[PDB]
């Protein structure tokens, strides 16, 4: 029996980033909805069994959301935006050159994504189970950083990636404080939501994730 | 006949891409694939993004008689469900991306 | 037996029920005329009506998928053929960096396979090897060095089954292209009705609107509305740019598809007909399908359902 | 019973009581036998069969009737049985028009102004414009207000200007392909020779949508009718197999119609480039075979079927199924250039050994100019080899290519599930019925 | 180039089932947007110019490899279908040849109706419910279909077309999508739409019986 935790700060505290109305909305209703239709039925591992290789379960869609709105929640902060630090910026500008042009591709990714969907941060350490997918000789710039795009209740879990930041681009995230201007939701984000210490800290994980698999 | 194969199997090409345009997509974060003269089958189960860098490829799709040519410099999208045999006689050197829905 | 190769057809007097559920036999109440349309496969692109103009020391060996070189004493049978579970010698490899997934498994036991020589040569100098090997990427010519098909089963018609025998001016052309009229909904406008589709698809609302005569109205590029004359049918050529009036305000002998005898007369200063089906009606010429008669009288048997293609010295 | 096998025959297999129209002995035997073998014909249409076998009483017969020997001659080939009911053609409000440049005006390959051709295309969003008949009256323009000067027809008379201009230049070269493409004239071919005329409009000159004024000039019972819409090709309704038996009371030879522009295609491939519907008289009713693919040509240069398909809208040739997912295949690693490699590594290496000793079969050359033994000699005067690391390289390349293939596979995968798009290419794949040394 | 075709009604002519708001954003923005970035696409490209628009979405589509055309050619045409599908003073039941279609492909209304509802409320993310007539079969179907993908592209004639995308009813109903359908079904689909459709289906599916004589 998987609960709906509520978000790490108080509804009124996006504001006027993000209105009370769309919390009301987005979590009580939306978030609500799938964690109860998902205990009907019956969490990392809820969503790898149901994806199914594929050939998605019918608990998958319930499940998968009820996992991307946690992550997505636990994504920003009344006080966000700004630049990280440590070893995520470190990262950032070895895989995407700077944080400016990091920061232009995340945002180009996130309004190209047609229909509903979600768009991802995520460190790249993923294995194959398939036969020959092993490198004899890792170059150690192989687990590297990735935007990805992905449409409905998909999320990288699905390919054993690692993710560290995302943004809901459902209309329903958004409608309610912008209606279609998906560009200035998208911009708000990035600039007074994001909580980059909470990736920088997704990241800790993950690095700890691929260093117990290499031993 | 008389349509162009590039036509017919939708292989995009932007024959002397400007220098502008690789930045825009990131080419220079590309891998490298390079070959000698050989033969190379291939069924292409997701789009293909290819900048040739070096040398020249002829593609002969399964069945054909004739052969589509690019050239360093060109640009080229190999399009998904694409069953071709692709033909180099000279050293030949190539950066890639391949490219799932959506994407690019 | 039947002549020729072609499909089979009657009009009349024969049984449309088979004798039994299983058979294809028909059996004739009457006497009738039995005919045999004279006729001459990727089923992706040879379709009906189609037009066919064309014709219908470890270091010097290697190892790869489902093969291997080699430069230890090698036992290879007399057919140089190996079976499963065969032996052929009793670090042949660089082991390489990278070994795909092979049906064929090393034991030395072959298992999972032709043997051939391969030979190096260059200038003057031999070093023959030993190959033993077993979706478009697993596969293993260098650009750089009549008949029209009948399909419902295929029979080719050509000219070896098919004969002949022999305001300003209106003009025919374009009016201009149709628009959208929003009383009815449809994109493409819907024109006209026939009989059938009136009742079943005309909205209450739109019953002021059916005509028994056809009305024009042009529209120029500012959105002004021209009629010239609202009583009768006028036009704009879309070539000369002038109005001109249609031909009827829209308020021969040989008919198609008849089967003709081997001697009908069409008139008296005519050559006589051949038989066969009229498959083309022109001005002044018709086109036939060549066919034969047979007559068969009350209680014979038909072999084969209609349409059904039978060949040469077939019963 | 036999009426629903009669049916059946209808619509499954095409049958039709088509006419025969028999001679006197044909009509004799038929009525005749019908009694017994030799028995007194007793049935007043055998009696009179017997007496219609000779042609002096069947002259005898018609000056009886009035009538003359020709008039008789075409009273035989009438159709029997019962007729259709009339057509009754009710127009759907009047028929308002624009007259709008074809969309795919240019021809490829033929340069015009583009500075013209925009002014043109702004006419192609004048289609989103609504009309309603209780506005069509509002100011009207009739009489002398509806003389042609007074219209706006700026941008189309720009599309003409740019018309004649191709005409001009490209009349000799379409004629000249089409005799050497096209053996013998057929309707839907170009007209040509004695019988073209200046002024018949062009391909190019047509589009869907277009309303036209033809006459009917050909009827064929497997193909359709033919319309002379005043172009140098003559317009196709598809009409087909049984249908012709009722349309035939309608459609006749030389008879005005209107019709409309359904589909326009490229002569070359496709045996009729424009495809219409009668819109005057209205036969939807009535058509009831229908083509599933416009027909085409099977032409000199047409050697690869996948080829072909790909230039008409064909299903590709269908395979039987694998079995197997792709994306739970293992990975491909041996470049194919290693192949050549190892044949350089050999030529090599006995190069070498002949320089110190004296300072089913394949053959296979090699040159001395593709090897590299300065660096060669270095390694075997020094002593894997540079050789078979230089493979490993090549192999590891290879190896990436197909790991990001793979990746990129897994995602593509799962946005195409959720989206429902196929995994596989349509039309491919039909399924069943439709057809040790290393660890020693 | 496609003109932006107003809806066959004003704007505020759906009140209160759609409300005036909700028309201009989603035809006054989404659908305006639609139509700019296609003239855009088809500005640059000789070869999608000249296709029409029902062939410049078959062609677009690929085979189920979609162009980058695809999404805005397919949404303009699904806009302009739905804005017919409804109308002032809509809703209750079809009469002559379409309650007739619909009682033989169906069994009755009510049938066709609960199908048309759980077409509806299944559709998981954005997409559309259609009525559909089979080219092949010859009858009514109900299809659901995600993002832009219409009918079209598997040569089937659309009826009536239904958004379920979130951005056309959640300022009206936020997460109650089962009201929307309801509403939808009672008060707004425009039967007389339906009639026109199906008489220009007609001419190429030929949906009544062949005379067959009895000789
Ligand atoms: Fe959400
Ligand atoms: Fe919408």
């Amino acid at each position: 029996g998987f609960e709906l935790k509520p978000p790490p700060y108080p509804l009124d505290a996006l504001e006027p980033h993000m209105s009370r109305e769309t919390l009301d909305y987005h979590w009580g209703k939306h978030h609500k909805t799938y964690v109860e239709n998902l205990n009907k039925q019956i969490l990392e591992e809820v969503v790898l069994l149901s994806y199914n290789r594929g050939n998605m379960l019918p608990a998958f869609n319930n499940a998968a959301q009820a996992w991307n709105h946690e992550f997505f929640w636990e994504s920003i902060q009344p006080g966000g935006g700004g630049k990280p630090s440590g070893d995520l910026l470190r990262l950032i500008e070895r895989d995407f050159g700077s944080f400016s042009d990091f920061v232009e591709r995340f945002k180009a990714a996130a309004a190209s994504n047609f229909g509903s969907g979600w768009t991802w941060l995520a460190y790249k350490a993923n294995r194959l189970d398939v036969a020959n997918a092993v490198n004899p000789l890792p170059k150690e710039e192989d687990k590297k950083l990735v935007i990805v795009k992905t449409p409905n209740a998909v999320n990288p879990l699905v390919w054993d990636y690692s993710p560290l930041l995302t943004i809901d681009t459902w209309e329903h995230a958004y409608y309610l404080d912008f209606e279609n201007r998906r560009i200035e939701y998208i911009n708000t984000f990035m600039e007074k939501l994001v909580s980059w210490e909470t990736v920088s800290t997704r990241l800790e994980s993950a690095m700890a994730r691929a260093a117990q698999r290499e031993q | 006949m008389q349509t162009p194969l590039e036509e017919l199997y939708n292989v995009k090409v932007e024959r002397k891409v400007s220098q502008r345009r690789l930045e825009e997509l990131g080419v220079s974060r590309w891998s490298v694939w390079k070959t000698g003269k050989c033969k190379l089958p291939w069924d292409w189960q997701v789009d293909q993004l290819v900048y040739i860098e070096e040398g020249e490829v002829r593609v002969v799709p399964e069945g054909s008689k004739r052969f589509m040519q690019f050239l360093a410099g060109d640009l080229v999208r190999y399009p998904k469900w694409l069953e071709a045999d692709l033909f180099f006689n000279a050293p030949y050197s190539e950066r890639y991306c391949f490219k799932a829905y959506a994407d690019d | 037996y039947s002549d020729s190769e072609g499909e089979m057809h009657w009009s009349t007097d024969v049984s449309h029920a088979p004798e039994f559920t299983y058979s294809n036999v028909h059996l004739l109440p009457k006497t009738s005329h039995l005919w045999i349309l004279s006729g001459g496969i990727l089923f992706s692109i040879h379709k009906d009506q189609d037009q066919m103009n064309i014709p219908f020391s470890d270091l010097l060996a290697k190892r790869r998928r489902n093969r291997f070189l080699i430069p230890i004493s090698v036992e290879i049978p007399i057919n140089g053929i190996f079976r499963r579970n065969s032996i052929f010698a009793f670090t042949l490899f660089p082991k390489d960096l990278f070994r795909e997934k092979d049906n064929i498994q090393l034991r030395l036991v072959l298992n999972w396979v032709r043997a051939f020589f391969v030979e190096v040569n260059t200038k003057g100098l031999i070093r023959d090897f030993i190959r033993i090997g077993l979706r478009k990427r697993n596969n293993p010519m260098n650009p750089f060095y009549h008949g029209t098909i009948r399909m419902f089963s295929l029979l080719i018609l050509s000219s070896s089954n098919c004969f002949r025998i022999g305001t300003i001016k209106n003009s025919s052309g374009p009016l201009g292209t149709a628009i959208q009229i929003s009383n009815f909904y449809s994109f493409l406008p819907l024109l006209t009705y026939n009989q059938i589709s009136v009742i079943k698809y005309l909205q209450l609302d739109n019953f002021k609107y059916i005509f028994q005569v056809i009305h024009s109205y042009l529209i120029d590029e500012n959105g002004r509305i021209f009629n010239l004359d609202p009583y009768s049918n006028l036009v704009l050529n879309p070539f000369k740019l002038n109005w001109y009036f249609l031909h009827q305000n829209y308020n021969t002998i040989i008919s198609l598809g008849q089967f003709f005898c081997e001697n009908v007369c069409i008139a008296k200063k005519e050559p006589y007909l051949k038989s066969g089906q009229v498959l083309i009606v022109q001005r002044d010429s018709v086109v036939i399908r060549s066919a034969k008669p047979y007559l068969a009288t009350p209680g014979a048997k038909v072999h084969g359902h209609y349409r059904e293609i039978l060949y040469e010295g077939d019963t | 019973t036999e009426d629903e096998a009669r049916r059946r025959n209808w619509i499954e297999r095409g049958w039709a009581p088509w006419e025969e129209i028999l001679t006197p002995e044909a009509d004799f035997a038929r009525k005749s036998l019908n009694e017994g073998e030799e028995v007194p014909l007793q049935s007043p249409e055998a009696i009179e069969a017997f007496k219609m076998l000779r042609p002096s009483y069947r002259k005898k017969k018609i000056k009886e009737m009035g009538i003359t020997e020709d008039e008789w001659y075409a009273k035989q080939f009438e159709i029997r049985g019962d007729k259709p009911p009339p057509l009754d053609t009710s127009w759907a409000g009047p028929l308002v028009v624009r007259q709008i440049p074809p969309r795919d005006w240019p021809p490829k390959g033929w340069e015009v102004d583009r500075k013209e051709l925009e002014f043109i295309r702004e006419a192609h969003k004048l289609m989103a414009e609504r009309v309603w008949l209780e506005d069509l009256d509002k100011d009207l323009k009739v009489g002398e207000d509806a003389t042609v000067d007074k219209m706006c027809l700026e941008r189309f008379k720009v599309f003409l200007k740019q018309y004649n201009e191709w005409v001009e230049a490209n009349k000799d070269r379409l004629e000249e392909d089409s005799y050497k493409y096209d053996q013998d004239f057929y309707p839907g071919r170009r007209i040509r020779g004695k019988d073209y005329k200046e002024g018949m409009y062009e391909l190019p000159f047509y589009y869907p949508g277009m309303i036209c004024e033809g006459t009917v000039t050909t009827l064929h019972l497997y193909q359709g009718a033919f319309v002379d819409i005043g172009g140098v090709h003559e317009g196709w309704v598809p009409i087909k197999g049984n249908d012709w038996f009722w349309i035939r009371h309608f459609i006749r030879v030389g008879m005005h119609v209107i019709v409309e522009i359904t589909a326009k295609r490229d002569p070359y491939r496709f045996r009729f480039p424009l495809e219409l519907r009668f819109v005057h008289p209205n036969i939807d009713h009535m058509i009831f075979n229908k083509f599933d693919f416009p027909p085409i040509f099977h032409r000199d240069g047409d050697t690869n079927p996948d080829e072909i398909r790909r230039d008409c809208g064909r299903p590709p040739e269908p395979r039987k199924d694998p079995g197997s997912k792709p994306e739970e295949e293992g990975l491909l690693s041996d470049h194919p250039y290693v192949d050549k490699l190892w044949q350089l590594h050999v030529a090599e290496q006995m190069i070498l050994d002949d320089y110190e000793a004296n300072p089913p079969k394949v053959i296979l050359k090699t040159s001395v100019k593709e090897l590299d033994l300065e660096a060669a000699l270095i390694e075997r005067k020094y002593h894997k080899l540079r050789r078979n690391i230089e493979m490993d390289e090549y192999d590891s390349l290879h190896w990436r290519r197909s790991l990001e293939e793979r990746e990129a596979l897994l995602r593509d995968i799962s946005s195409r599930q959720a989206l429902g798009l196929p995994l596989e290419e349509p039309g491919r794949y039909k399924p069943g019925s439709f057809f040790s040394y290393d660890d020693a | 180039y496609y003109g932006l075709k107003t809806p066959p009604y004003p704007l505020d002519a759906l009140e209160p089932y759609m409300s005036q708001r909700t028309l201009e954003v989603h035809w006054g923005k989404h659908h305006r947007g639609y139509v700019d970035n296609l003239n855009k696409q088809l500005g640059k490209d000789d070869r999608l110019y000249g296709y029409t628009m029902e062939e410049l979405i078959k062609a677009t589509y690929n085979n189920g490899n979609p162009l980058p055309e695809f999404n805005n050619a397919a949404q303009v045409y699904n806009h302009d279908f739905f804005w017919e599908s409804m109308q002032p003073g809509g809703g209750d039941m079809p009469i002559k040849g379409v309650l007739e279609q619909i009682e033989k492909d169906f069994g009755s209304f009510t049938n066709f109706r609960e199908k048309f509802t759980n077409a509806a409320l299944t559709q998981f993310g954005s997409g559309w419910v259609w009525l559909v007539l089979k080219r092949e079969e010859r009858r009514l179907e109900v299809v659901k279909t995600s993002n832009a993908i219409n009918p079209l592209v598997w040569d089937d004639i659309p009826i009536i077309n239904l958004d379920v995308w979130e951005h056309s009813y959640y300022l009206d109903y936020k997460n109650e999508r089962g009201k929307y359908i309801n509403t939808f079904l009672n008060h707004l689909v425009s039967w007389n739409a339906a009639m026109s459709r199906m008489a220009r289906a007609e001419a190429f599916v030929n949906l009544g019986e062949p005379t067959i004589p009895i000789a």
